[PDB]
């Protein structure tokens, strides 16, 4: 039952792969909330490129809403819409 | 065409 | 085409999802060779937890082999198989 | 229910 190399290569290779994004890493200027969940599924550029000289980087970006449980101390709570960005295309270029 | 900016052919993993 | 907070909640929360783990930290001794592809997809524990205090941990592991093409340079290309640990089940534990 | 464990809406009540 081992993986097959071409299906690891393919399934390795730079592209955009459901990644876990704290919310802290984009909305930090909401620094007197926590929120919940307090991490979401963004579609992130990820994966290795044909050589170590290259970088899986994002070309084509857009953007994703999601209710998001807003929670401020001493205040209450409540779930408000969130934009967040999310990679639709990846390039493997060289490091700057 | 087997550039190392590009994905994937066999025929890259011949060399 | 909002995703609604509960749909949100269940995809966050701490499980076991399809990571692309560096092989070069997971075989650091292996230093003279270069492996193609130079990073795998692994089952590995993400996700967050209902507290920041708790953090998301593996409880059940197992192994995977995958064919990873082995280089030493000058010298020639071999496929062969590889182990790497990947994360089956997944809890909440107090840092 | 338990603050380690996922999930029910009346949890978030």
């Amino acid at each position: 039952e081992v993986v097959k190399f071409m299906d690891v290569y393919q399934q390795s290779y730079c592209h955009p792969i459901e990644t876990l994004v704290d919310i802290f890493q984009e909305y930090p200027d909401e620094i007197e909330y926590i929120f919940k969940p307090s991490c979401v599924p963004l579609m992130r550029c990820g994966g290795c490129c044909n050589d170590e000289g290259l970088e899986c980087v994002p070309t084509e970006e857009s953007n994703i809403t999601m209710q998001i449980m807003r929670i401020k101390p001493h205040q209450g709570e409540h779930i408000g819409e969130m934009s967040f960005l999310q990679h639709n295309k990846c390039e493997c270029r060289p490091k700057a | 065409n087997c550039d190392i900016h590009v994905l994937w052919e066999w025929e890259c993993f011949x060399r």
